[PDB]
């Protein structure tokens, strides 16, 4: 689906996820591609997170 | 460390444990928490963020708030696993850029 | 063991797994089923009773349902810490007593 | 609150609940002692739960 697809390649590219926190939304979007949006914005909000690891 | 930890504490397993972290308007006040955990010699890794989202694998038994200038993390049914140190972390519009706290070290019993 | 379950499973963090059991009229058919959780070297727990009622302390990612004579448990966001072997267990009209499946083994990868 | 009284000391003479059952019970009659006569039923099914533990 156009919008869970964009999500699924969206989180693929969000540059200061590890990949076990990538493959743990990944794994959400295909439990319930409904939640796309939802699991987007974790995503996002996470990766946004990470960046305070590089200044700690 | 731009903002302030509630100091060292041990407890017995099962208790529930909670750090708490203060800051000002342009820190706490305005953006959300994030939650460090350095497990003793190990790389810090996030456990919360948006103050109270669970990092995927990360156990339900954290929990996160924020309120005002000030945010905690609580950890129901203690561990021994749960023997780390836990930094808060949070932007700062002044500074424009990330703070800390000074870290909080939880000690199992 | 007189009830049947699923067999055993590995999954990875944040992954929905459904363990199931079935059984007869004179046990499921007829009598509410209960969750049994035992982790490694820890004693067993309730984890759910009453078909689908959490108990107290349990994480609400844990579900329950009962139809005909079977029943089944699900855990969503899985998480390291449910790492364990999962039992049904409900009352038996026949043997007047309780049963319980064989056990399905979650292993969280 | 002689009702949700009674409710509390039936849920305490439970005999096979264990201590952290038994106080988020309790926990949930303070809370609101309005719910009394639910967890009331809810602690009396745990209860009878329980028993299989001991038969497991």
């Amino acid at each position: 689906n156009k919008d869970q697809q964009s999500a699924f390649y969206e989180i693929l590219n969000m540059p200061n996820l590890n990949e076990a926190q990538r493959n743990g939304f990944i794994q959400s979007l295909k439990d319930d591609p409904s939640q796309s949006t939802n699991v987007l914005g974790e995503a996002k909000k996470l990766n946004k997170a990470q960046a305070s690891l590089k200044s700690f | 460390p731009v903002l302030t930890q509630s100091p060292s504490v041990s407890a017995a397993p099962r208790q529930r444990v909670t750090i708490s972290v203060s800051g000002s308007n342009s820190n706490i006040g305005s953006n959300t928490v994030n939650w460090i955990q350095q497990l003793p010699g190990r790389a810090p890794e996030l456990l919360m963020y948006d103050d109270d989202l669970l990092a995927p694998g990360v156990s339900d038994r954290f929990s996160g708030s924020r309120s005002g200038t000030s945010a905690s993390l609580t950890i129901s049914g203690l561990q021994s696993e749960d023997e780390a140190d836990y930094y808060a972390a949070t932007w700062d519009d002044s500074l424009n850029g990330w703070v800390f706290g000074g870290g909080t070290k939880v000690t199992v019993l």
